[PDB]
Order: structure tokens, then C-alpha cells, then sequence
């Protein structure tokens, strides 16, 4: 699964916001 | 001066299939790995596609119709066909738009023409010298109210050659529209003798004529004491743009590799 | 809020630039009514799943 | 075009065009000229501001309650016979009174008119077809007569003549815009580029702002904007230094 | 419509309805017995 | 009132004003030629 | 329904009284994607929920 | 029915041409130069003619106008300066020319 249009997306006002837990944290629980 | 020059034998109506042809850019605007859908006039692939000659016997300039943009592809051989004829009444009744190659410079001209009924270029062959050289310019009679002018970069270019089958491989489309006359041009060589190869290939644009002028048809200048001639071998295309809607693949490196008919 | 709920009867009433202004209202209001129908459809398919 | 000594018939008229110029539109009010100025497609006052490719004036003389005729939509024995704008037309109408000038004692045969025609006429064409026009079922015969007319009539100009029936010089201005580079704008100097610095950028007609920086893309000899996949500025080529 | 002996005046001026018939308008801007014929927002010969 | 008499001259005499107000495809048409039917399909 | 989609297009060419026509266009059909896009999202929230 | 607080009138004459360029949004030399209305403008445009009053023999010089500015006057906004209107770069000296 794979997790440039997002450049793009940026220059119209959309944003995405980080996780909270990152994917190494997931893997310690 | 103007000649008219009928000896010659009539062949029958033919076509040829279209494969995948008649592509051009659109617009001047850059766009990479993205697939793209366009709508405008273009040529259906897998069409029908008219079949003309110049042949030693065989000489076909006649006034085509012209509507909604025309296609054309010429296999020819030491330039035979040197230029083209547009406009409606080409009598000197109204403006008409006249384009031909001269050897070191293409000439693109508007005003008010009166074509020949023959058009053709002379050519000296073979006097005291074994070589050739131009000398007889016959287009129109007389040109009365002249507007619009251009003259492309100058060149060189060879009027000779024996060369025996086919080399160069040339398409074009032109468009009347909104008074807006565009050019679409590529050049590719090719080796083959009357058949038009299978290959897809994009047409870039060349010159962007906004000459107002209404054009209703087409005609093509061939290269060729005052009477009777000797045609050399040459064969040209005629194909009809329609409204059909492409998807256009751009690569990396901005160029379009294939396209998709809806 | 247009003169007729036909569309062929606008087209055949008001003038073109005059048409396509109440031409607009009836694909307004009519675009609005699928937003409602698939906006409940997805919520009523949430109960079924 | 606007200030020209006498322009042409309505019924053939001249198309005067401009291109590769520096086109001024505040002289317009700052020196007041057009008596009646109006713009359908576009605002009076924003000629200035925004500027176009190519510009295409139709300098023609008509009566003066026929000035209304003319326009996207309108209908009338000009806009449905000689003279015709598409529904989509967008550009302006300028009209101004030369009754002192082009009216003549009782009448000017200069400036004709086709009063009748037998169908619609397309718009952006000129007919120049002389055929009588049949209203009835009898035969014309290529003249007058009872429900036969021609259709080519001069305009009746006096210098009595009331306000609506006194001649109107009328330039109809039409434009191409951002379909091709802009060779028509006004005095607008150039300055300096500036690069690694967030920037207003105004480039051959192109507003906004944004970062400015050398591009890693080729472009072909004759593409000139690009854009990504969301059809958006991605780089741009400088006209005067590319 | 037209042809009647008399007219109302202008002041109680009448409105007179036209439909579900066949209108032929020629006889009126031909015949030269009429003062002023014009058509403002249509031909007067397109009537028909 | 007027002063209609047959003796006024040109523009002092009573003149019959009608005007002819109709709309052009503003609604199904009330008024139309006797000309074009055809048959059931 | 828009003379077009730029914003800039519209003040550059309609004055102060008509932009405002134009403008009004644009920003009620715009307003309307983001309801479409919150509308969406929300009902994709249960989903992952 | 519907009454209000502070009422103000503005009042003066103008050419017969130039009644129908006072509105709002309107473009001209009326509402460029001597007189405008803003866009939100709430009133009522009255006029009315006093020809058989105000006329005069050849002309009345009691009303005057401004004919040449160098910018937009602002709406209701009353400009007195008689400045003379400079055209070109050559300074007029406070002179015609």
C-alpha cells in the first residue's frame, strides 16, 4: 500500500494534518 | 503567365486507411506524465483517406473542399509539390491566401488573385549545362489589393535527385477558424514507394496565420515551347478533421506517446 | 422560482440570454434534489450494512 | 478606426486591425471623445486594466434608432439582415453623432443598407447578394413591384433630421483574449526579475502570486506555459528574456 | 381590427384579441392608401 | 376634445392609429399556418 | 455559469456593479463543493469508524 | 409607511442629456467628475424641466459644472478647487494654454 497531485492540492488551500502515533510507535504496541 | 496544360490520363477514385494519424498539440502548454483529455477537430483513426498522383501521364491539381480543417501527407520525392492554393472564389472576386516554397524561402502572401487555371513551377532540365535550375514562376495573373505578407526564414533546398521510390515523408493540417488560419507541421524520412507507413506521431506547431480570410477550398501547386510538361512522381494525401475527443498520454519528457480514441 | 417547470417550454418562451436565466433555476433546484436523494440513500445504506 | 475621416457601409463594412502596438485607453477620458460609449461583454472602464491579443474594429455609419439593433441577442432589420453579432459576443459598442458632417442636403448614398433579406443571416458575415426580395407568391422577375423589393437601401441623412433618424458613427470592437500572446497593451514598462523571493508576477497577461525560481523542466521550442495535472500554473516562460 | 367604421377613442382606448386564426399582413404596407406603416422590433413583410 | 374637420390640412386631420403588439415565441403558438399536418404513427 | 472561473478575470474585466453578479456565482457553486466534500467525508468517517 | 431618520437633498441643475447618467454604477463625466452616487445608495433620482424658467437668452452662467479632473471625485463629495486641469507634462502656470 502505498500511503505529484498532493503538491498541487497545497496551492488550493488543502492541508493534511500528521497522526498523533507515528507508524514506529504503532509497531511498539 | 498562365498555361493551360491538358493532356493526361483520369484514374479512378481510391483510398487509403488512416491507422493512427492526424494528431497535433493543441496548445502551446507543457504537461508530463499526466493523461489528458482534449476535445477538438481531429482525424478519426482507422478512416478513409484520399489518394492523389503526379506521374510522369498523371497530373491531379483540382479545387478541393474545404470545411472543418483538412489533413495533409505527401510522399514525394525531390519536392515535387512546392506550395498550396486557398480561398473561396480565386477569380479576383474576393481576398484569397496563396503559400509557396521557393527554393531559398517560403512566401506567404494575401491579397486579391487571379490563379491560372494550370498552375505549376517550370524547371530547365538537362540545356547545355546537364543540370537543372528554375526559371518559370506561374501562379496567378495578377494581384490587385495585397494586405498580409510573411516570409519565412531563409534555406537551402535541392530540386534534384533521380532518387527512384519515395524519401520524404511530409504531413500538415491547416484549419480556418474564427479567421484564425493555423499550421500544424512534422517531417519524417521514409522508404517505401506509394504506401503510407503505420506509426503514430505528433504535429507540432510551425506558423499561426490570423488572415480573416474565408476559405472554402484548397488547391496544390506541383513542380514541373511554353506547353506540355513532364510530371514527376509523386503521390499526396487528403484527409477531413472531425469533432472527435482523443486522451492524450504526455511523458516524461513532455512529447505525446499514444492516444486514445473515445 | 422558474416561470415553468418545462424545460422545452422556457426554451420556447423567454429568449436565449433570457431563458438561460430561469433555465438555471430549474437545474439548480433539480440539481439539489439528487444531493438530497443520494445524501439520504448513503445514510439509509449505512443502516442496511 | 474611431477618429477616420469617413468609414464604410454597413451593409460591406471595413474590419480594421490592430496588432503588435501599444494600445492607450486613458486618453479616452482623460480627452472625453465617444459620446455614447457601452460594453456588453466586457466594463467600460477596464479596457485600460486589462489588455488584449488582437483587436478588430467594424467602422460602419447607421441611422440612429438602429444603433440598438446591434448587440448579442437583439433582433431587428439589421441584426437579422446585414449586420449580426454572435449570441456570445463579448465586446463593446461606441456610437458618437456626426450629423454636422456625413448628413448632406436630403440624403447621403454613401452608406447603404440591406432592409430586406428572405432568411437570417449568420453573424461575422457580409452578403453580398443584390436578389430582389419576394415577400408573395408573385414572380419578381428581378424587379420591383408589388411584394417585390430591393434590398439594398441608402440611409436617409439631413441635417433636420430628429435625433433618432440622424446619422450615428458606430465602431464595433471585438478581441481575442488569452488565445495567443498579447501584442496589444498599454504603456506598461517592464522591470527586473527577482528570484528565491515570494512575488506579485504579472507575466505576458498572467496575474498572481508565488515563489519564483529556476525550473529543472525542458520545454519543446515552442511550448511556453506549463501546467500539472491539476491544470494549474507549474512554470512559465519569460517573453522578453527566455 | 382594422377595417371597422369606427374606432374607440384614445383615451378608453381598446385592446383586441388575435388568436387561432391566420394572420396576412401584405395588404396592409402595400396599399397606398395608408399614411404610416413601420415595425419597430420585427419586418413588417416577416409577418406573414 | 378634437378639432377633426374634413377641411384641416396635412396633420391637423383625424388619422385611425392601431398598433399591432404581439410576442414572438414567448408560448405555444395561437396563431400559425394552415399548411403543415401529417399523419399518425 | 461564470464569464469564468478566475477571479481576477472578472474584476479585470466587469466593474464594481457587475463583478459582483459574476463573483456571486462562483462563490455559491464553490460553497456548494465543500458541502459535497465535508458531506462525503463524514459519511466515510463511519465507515472507518 | 416607512419613514426615516436624517434626510438629506442635493440640490442643483444640469444639462437635459445628463439626467440619465445619475445612478448607481453609472460611468461619465457626471458621475466621473462633479456629481456621483455610490453603488449602495438608497434614495430616489428626481428631475424635471424648468426649460420655460432657467433658460436665459443664449445661456444661464449661474450653473456651473467641472469639466476636466484629474481623478474620480468620491461620491457626495464636494471639490471647490479651481486648480486648472494639466493635461500634458509642461506646467500651466495657473493659465490656460
Amino acid at each position: 500500500v502505498t500511503l505529484d497531485l498532493i503538491c498541487a492540492q497545497k496551492f488550493n488551500g488543502l492541508t493534511v494534518l500528521p497522526p498523533l502515533l507515528t507508524d514506529e510507535m504503532i509497531a511498539q504496541y | 503567365q498562365c498555361v493551360n496544360l491538358t493532356t493526361r490520363t483520369q484514374l479512378p477514385p481510391a483510398y487509403t486507411n488512416s491507422f493512427t494519424r492526424g494528431v497535433y498539440y493543441p496548445d502551446k502548454v507543457f504537461r508530463s506524465s499526466v493523461l489528458h483529455s482534449t476535445q477538438d477537430l481531429f482525424l478519426p483513426f482507422f478512416s478513409n483517406v484520399t489518394w492523389f498522383h503526379a506521374i510522369h501521364k498523371r497530373f491531379d491539381n483540382p479545387v478541393l473542399p474545404f470545411n472543418d480543417g483538412v489533413y495533409f501527407a505527401s510522399t514525394e520525392k525531390s519536392n515535387i509539390i512546392r506550395g498550396w492554393i486557398f480561398g473561396t472564389t480565386l477569380d479576383s472576386k474576393t481576398q484569397s491566401l496563396l503559400i509557396v516554397n521557393n527554393a531559398t524561402n517560403v512566401v506567404i502572401k494575401v491579397c486579391e488573385f487571379q490563379f491560372c487555371n494550370d498552375p505549376f513551377l517550370d524547371v530547365y532540365y538537362h540545356k547545355n549545362n546537364k543540370s537543372w535550375m528554375k526559371s518559370e514562376f506561374r501562379v496567378y495573373s495578377s494581384a490587385n489589393n495585397c494586405t498580409f505578407e510573411y516570409v519565412s526564414q531563409p534555406f537551402l533546398m535541392d530540386l534534384e535527385g533521380k532518387q527512384g521510390n519515395f524519401k520524404n515523408l511530409r504531413e500538415f493540417v491547416f484549419k480556418n477558424i474564427d479567421g484564425y488560419f493555423k499550421i500544424y507541421s512534422k517531417h519524417t524520412p521514409i522508404n517505401l514507394v506509394r504506401d503510407l507507413p503505420q506509426g503514430f506521431s505528433a504535429l507540432e506547431p510551425l506558423v499561426d496565420l490570423p488572415i480573416g480570410i474565408n476559405i472554402t477550398r484548397f488547391q496544390t501547386l506541383l513542380a514541373l515551347s511554353s506547353s506540355g510538361w513532364t510530371a514527376g512522381a509523386a503521390a499526396y494525401y487528403v484527409g477531413y478533421l472531425q469533432p472527435r475527443t482523443f486522451l492524450l498520454k504526455y511523458n516524461e519528457n513532455g512529447t505525446i506517446t499514444d492516444a486514445v480514441d473515445c | 422560482g422558474a416561470i415553468s417547470s418545462v424545460l422545452n417550454d422556457i426554451l420556447s418562451r423567454l429568449d436565449p440570454p433570457e431563458a438561460e436565466v430561469q433555465i438555471d433555476r430549474l437545474i439548480t433546484g433539480r440539481l439539489q434534489s439528487l444531493q438530497t436523494y443520494v445524501t439520504q440513500q448513503l445514510i439509509r445504506a449505512a443502516e442496511i450494512r | 478606426v474611431f477618429n477616420a475621416t469617413r468609414f464604410a457601409s454597413v451593409y460591406a463594412w471595413n474590419r480594421k486591425r490592430i496588432s503588435n502596438c501599444v494600445a492607450d485607453y486613458s486618453v479616452l477620458y482623460n480627452s472625453a471623445s465617444f459620446s455614447t460609449f457601452k460594453c456588453y461583454g466586457v466594463s467600460p472602464t477596464k479596457l485600460n486594466d486589462l489588455c488584449f491579443t488582437n483587436v478588430y474594429a467594424d467602422s460602419f455609419v447607421i441611422r440612429g434608432d438602429e444603433v440598438r439593433q446591434i448587440a448579442p441577442g437583439q433582433t431587428g432589420k439589421i441584426a437579422d439582415y446585414n449586420y449580426k453579432l454572435p449570441d456570445d459576443f463579448t465586446g463593446c459598442v461606441i456610437a458618437w453623432n456626426s450629423n454636422n458632417l456625413d448628413s448632406k442636403v436630403g440624403g447621403n448614398y454613401n452608406y447603404r443598407y440591406r432592409l430586406f433579406r428572405k432568411s437570417n443571416l449568420k453573424p461575422f458575415e457580409r452578403d453580398i447578394s443584390t436578389e430582389i426580395y419576394q415577400a408573395g407568391s408573385t414572380p419578381c422577375n428581378g424587379v420591383q413591384g408589388f411584394n417585390c423589393y430591393f434590398p439594398l437601401q441608402s440611409y436617409g441623412f439631413q441635417p433636420t433630421n430628429g435625433v433618432g433618424y440622424q446619422p450615428y458613427r458606430v465602431v464595433v470592437l471585438s478581441f481575442e483574449l488569452l488565445h495567443a500572446p498579447a501584442t496589444v497593451c498599454g504603456p506598461k514598462k517592464s522591470t527586473n526579475l527577482v528570484k528565491n523571493k515570494c512575488v506579485n508576477f504579472n507575466f505576458n497577461g498572467l496575474t498572481g502570486t508565488g515563489v519564483l525560481t529556476e525550473s529543472n523542466k525542458k520545454f519543446l521550442p515552442f511550448q511556453q506555459f506549463g501546467r500539472d495535472i491539476a491544470d494549474t500554473t507549474d512554470a512559465v516562460r519569460d517573453p522578453q528574456t527566455l
